């Protein structure tokens, strides 16, 4: 009973986190994929500028929500799989674990 | 009337050149302010880890 | 055998927590590495463009 | 100047601040989830710290438990990290996005 208590526990803390890295991947599709228009978007008007000080920032600025995005983008990859590639090991030993208890009754 | 459209047409020439300018120096300043408490918070996870690195 | 199979339970306990404990700091330490190098690269972009 | 010009440069004004104004809204919906995000990857993050103290109860070993509680800190610290996100890049974007409507958005009664 200890044991089933115990392990019941970490099962439905990793269960939760598991739910987590799902969102968290998923929700760095936007802003990442919208600030890749928001580049195109801001490049644009810059064609319509070539006054040197305000064409050039606006570029940079463009240049900048680019950065954003593969930032942005780049971090589910980064972090969130790290950790969902141990979060799913751990469930499956978890499991594992429950045959060898099985063994035992 | 085709005067007029002239002469809101370089007002609105000034007016986008002045919006771009502000929405720059909005963006900087807000940048600005993420920089700083950006670079302390991970200062702080840095420390941390040195904490919990040697244990 | 019943009893050591429990032996043999309490061992693998033992082991399966100890494991825990080492996968999750290098689980963290792999995060560590990788906040500081995307927050990082969004400060050198900062400055980039702060420089205009 | 010239009276073509005037209207080339009215066209390519209304159409391009017609696209940024609908992308605004795009990004700033994408906001709205962030805040709801990183107040319950803390929450996913409690769970995480909770699972390491549940764990120095069922072993005790001293070479062991040491690192043990020193990690449980730890994750609160990054528990803590993500609460500060919400209010430091999440915050920060949405805030100037809702301004750049404002401004487009004075434009078009303009």
């Amino acid at each position: 009973h200890d044991r089933r208590v115990y392990l019941d526990a970490l099962e439905n803390q990793l269960k939760a986190l598991l739910k987590a890295m799902d969102n968290m991947v998923a929700q760095r599709k936007a802003m990442a994929e919208a600030a890749a228009d928001f580049s195109a978007s801001l490049h644009a008007l810059s064609t319509v500028e070539l006054s040197p000080t305000l064409s050039g920032p606006l570029d940079a600025l463009s240049e900048l929500q680019l950065a954003i995005r593969d930032v942005y983008e780049r971090q589910a990859q980064q972090d969130v799989l790290t950790f969902g590639i141990i979060i799913e090991e751990y469930i499956r030993l978890i499991g594992s674990v429950k045959q060898a208890f099985s063994q035992r009754q | 009337a085709r005067l007029l459209f002239e002469d809101m047409g370089r007002l609105l020439r000034s007016e986008l050149d002045r919006f771009e300018r502000e929405k720059v120096e909005d963006f900087k300043s807000g940048v600005e302010t993420f920089l700083e408490s950006a670079v302390e918070a991970q200062k702080e996870l840095i420390e941390k880890w040195e904490t919990f690195l040697m244990q | 055998l019943f009893e050591d199979m429990g032996r043999l339970l309490r061992s693998e306990l033992d082991r399966f927590e100890r494991e825990k404990v080492e996968d999750f700091k290098s689980g963290v330490e792999t995060f560590l590495e990788s906040a500081v190098e995307a927050q990082k690269e969004l400060i050198e972009k900062w400055e980039t463009f702060l420089m205009q | 100047n010239k009276f073509v010009e005037q209207d080339d440069w009215f066209h390519d004004r209304r159409v391009y601040l017609d696209a940024l104004e609908n992308q605004l809204k795009a990004l700033l919906k994408a906001m709205d989830n962030m805040v709801a995000q990183r107040k319950a990857m803390a929450e996913a993050a409690a769970d995480f710290s909770a699972s390491l103290h549940a764990l120095s109860t069922v072993e005790l070993s001293p070479t062991l438990s040491g690192p043990l509680d020193a990690l449980s800190e730890l994750q609160l610290a990054i528990r803590d990290v993500y609460e500060r996100q919400a209010q430091q890049d999440v915050l920060t974007f949405g805030i100037i996005i809702e301004e750049y409507i404002r401004l487009i958005g004075s434009v078009k009664q303009a």
